[PDB]
């Protein structure tokens, strides 16, 4: 079986500046690479064809490039409609394979996250459970840490986040963090902190309540 | 070879024309018998492995 | 004119079986191979298999060809994909993708797949479906402050949410669904509002969750 | 091919090893009929076109 | 031994045809395919055709497709050449040339042609097989130290001719030119041989002259 | 049809040099190109097989190679029973075909011919024609030019010449020139002559006999 490795994983760059993808293949795939787009709940998109061979609708800009095991996609000068992951995919032999991707986002200035923490509802509380979240707002690059704290012990494995798609208007992201407690477990300690780390940041910010104070 | 090559068949050709056939067996890469004349002037054609003419062409090359 | 369109979203208990269907309409159905490709949440495309319309002969990814079954009827131009001893791994979004037009004359050089149908999600899980409850995200007690809503223990998705009723979209997030350990999902929604604005405007997040026919409006 | 492959052949093979069969008919570079099969293995072995077994061998493939 | 013999050399009119020989023996016939190439009197190689030993089927040079069979016979491992409507543009030296071994598994790296017949004469001409005229080659009438003798060999068909000097005892300082076709169809060539002047009149020179072809032989005093 | 070319068509060298033939085809016949000997008299022997494989049997001296439809045939160093023809061919398709021939000459010191001229005999005139022989005896180089003269009238078209191969012993040829004229127009002159012009000659030399004196 074929094996496609995209590079790079990430590519940060403005509108107007030229995108160059590659796509390798672990043993020769003749011309038969083929490009894709993909953004957020969509499906792919064909956007070059047998390495290099234009496809109905796609603007000028898209071109590819290569031969037999290296390949490389081209977008001449980006329009903000181009910031989203990019597959190749070969179909010179089955089965099909496809790369990993590689996400083409907006590259800005660094910008701290603005912090908020939320105590868990006086309605949750009495269901039996306590969520406790922390939210990251509008911030750059994606890379974040989040820690959650109770009355100074360091919590892990109950807590999941989620992290947004490159806001469109001013290029950053925000990320929530949801710590997961029983409500007896909850009413047994009295400081709920999340202390988080970011480049935006000289030193770690962290953002507090005391139970029952609210 | 790699895939199947085969979408659509031609119930049989000129036999005159064949200068060689590929008959391909399922395989790892394709579930199908895939039957591909190449004619005398280079063109390739994919021909119904089922069809009673294409196993007659066959039949009179094997024979010639 | 061209499309290709699935059946509706699934939810199976592990050990069950699923089948997709692929409707091609305005152009030459017998033009064109029909790929199957599924997509687990946040993953890259995996190649399930193919069927030729013609012969109605498909050709499977050795993964899973001993649990796949592609069909065609070529009365109704449908392709099938049925999908056998499911486990939570098969979760993903599957879609049906047209590669062509081909013909009787074989070539090497072989077009992309630039056709593909909406997409069908198939959620394979021991839950059952269940409407969220929803939960305020409000502060204990400074020109911008941040408010929302928790939206908990639902099954399967996928949640939709506004904040009053579509009128208000600017500083709204609304967050990826996360699994939880108990099988159940769970995401957040929140929106930065002048603080001056608390006790004055109201805030109330609209939650839709379609698979369990669930409707809720939260004021926060 | 621009020669003749085949100077001797196979009177047949086991047909469950073959992925492939070229029945090549004579031309400009070799005047007679070639059959040359591709093992499942990747091995290449010429057969006797006139061989009742080898005419055989090609109706099973054509026929699965 | 290991070995291609041929058939004798032949001499024909144009229109008429000529059948040769080629007989292997030392080696498995079965193994190789054996080949037919000429050369034309002082020329490069040129492929005629061949013939597979096992399937008896023969593949041509386009030039001779329309009037040469090659053939062969398993019970003597024998292969033959038949080319018809002869033109005097056909007169060469025909060998056979064997190449391979080969299997039932094909393959595209070859081998070279490693064992060659001895060759074939095939003579086509309008002209009828003559015997030469020898005529002597002797000076005028001498204050250097050498001399030179020779013998005119003139207007012979078919070649060859061979020539040697007192029975094969002078063969030093001997000269035997190729022939030349002359304007007339007919050959000719001359031999000649340096000696001590001194000699001439005391020691005898005498040329012999042997054509085969038409069971001639010449001695000729000089 | 494939054309194959050999380069040069004659390569003069000592025996101890290196011997370098080239054999370029006119288009790819992969790397099925065989090299051959060939001396007087003999059928040609097998010296080197698909471009570069030893045959068994050959001296190590002989060497093969090749890059694209370039072939060469190396002798590190030649011996004196190398000097010979030789010939590529191929047979990666039929027909098969062969290169020109290149011939391999000893170079020696340049040595100029004896030159001595014969009268027509007696036997001969009394049929009615007259054979007049100029021989040009083991001179080198080969370039030699021969030029009858009858009663001063340069000759032209009634000549042949032949001329021997490389002499075994000391490297040089020999040439004959034979004027062919009828005994009537032979008889209608007096003075018969060749003049021979050759590298080892400060100028022509002249053999020349009167009819009234044989
Ligand atoms: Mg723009």
């Amino acid at each position: 079986e074929i094996v496609l490795t995209q590079s790079p994983a990430t590519l940060s760059l403005s509108p107007g500046e030229r995108a160059t993808l590659s796509c390798r293949a672990s043993q020769s795939i003749s011309n038969n690479l083929h490009w894709y787009q993909q953004k957020p709940g969509q499906a792919p998109r064909l956007l070059i064809y047998y390495t290099s061979r234009s496809v109905s609708g796609i603007p000028a800009r898209f071109s590819g490039s290569g031969s037999g095991t290296d390949f490389t996609l081209t977008i001449s000068s980006l329009e903000p409609e181009d910031f989203a992951v990019y597959y190749c995919g070969q179909n010179n032999e089955w089965p099909e394979v496809f790369g990993g991707g590689t996400k083409v986002e907006i590259k800005r200035t660094v910008a701290a996250p603005s912090v908020f923490i939320f105590p868990p509802s006086d309605e949750q509380l009495k269901s039996g459970t306590a969520s406790v979240v922390c939210l990251l707002n509008n911030f750059y690059p994606r890379e974040a840490k989040v820690q959650w704290k109770v009355d100074n012990a360091l919590q892990s494995g109950n807590s999941q986040e989620s992290v947004t798609e490159q806001d469109s208007k001013d290029s950053t992201y925000s990320l929530s963090s949801t710590l997961t407690l029983s409500k007896a477990d909850y009413e047994k300690h009295k400081v709920y902190a999340c202390e988080v780390t970011h480049q935006g940041l000289s030193s770690p910010v962290t953002k507090s309540f005391n139970r029952g104070e609210c | 070879e790699l895939r199947c090559q085969c979408l659509q068949t031609l119930q049989g050709i000129h036999p005159k024309n064949i200068q060689s056939v590929i008959v391909k067996a399922p395989g790892p890469h394709c579930a199908e018998t895939e039957v591909i004349a190449t004619l005398k002037n280079g063109q390739k054609a994919c021909l119904n492995p089922a069809s009673p003419m294409v196993q007659k062409i066959i039949e009179k090359i094997l024979n010639k | 004119q061209v499309q290709l369109v699935q059946s509706g979203a699934e939810v199976k208990k592990p050990g069950a079986s699923v089948k997709v269907s692929c409707k091609a309409s305005g152009y030459e159905f017998t033009s064109y191979w029909i790929h199957w490709v599924r997509q687990a949440p946040g993953q890259g495309l995996e190649w399930m298999g193919n069927i030729s319309p013609n012969s109605g002969s498909a050709n499977y990814n050795e993964k899973f060809k001993s649990r796949v079954t592609m069909t065609r009827d070529t009365s109704t131009s449908t392709v099938y994909m049925e999908l056998s001893s499911l486990r939570s791994e098969d979760t993903a979004v599957y879609y049906c993708a047209r590669e062509g037009p081909y013909s009787y004359y074989p070539s090497r050089e072989y077009y992309g797949s630039d056709l593909w149908g909406q997409g069908t999600l198939v959620t394979v899980s021991s839950a059952s479906t269940k409407g969220p409850s929803v939960f305020p995200l409000a502060p204990c007690s400074e020109s911008t402050a941040a408010l929302g809503c928790l939206v908990k223990d639902y099954f399967p998705e996928p949640v939709t949410v506004s904040w009053n009723s579509g009128a208000l979209t600017s500083g709204v997030h609304t967050f990826p669904a996360v699994l939880q350990s108990s099988g159940l999902y769970s995401l957040s929604s929140v929106v930065t509002v002048p603080s001056s604005s608390l006790g004055t405007k109201t805030y109330t997040c609209n939650v839709d969750h379609k698979p369990s026919n669930t409707k809720v409006d939260k004021r926060v």
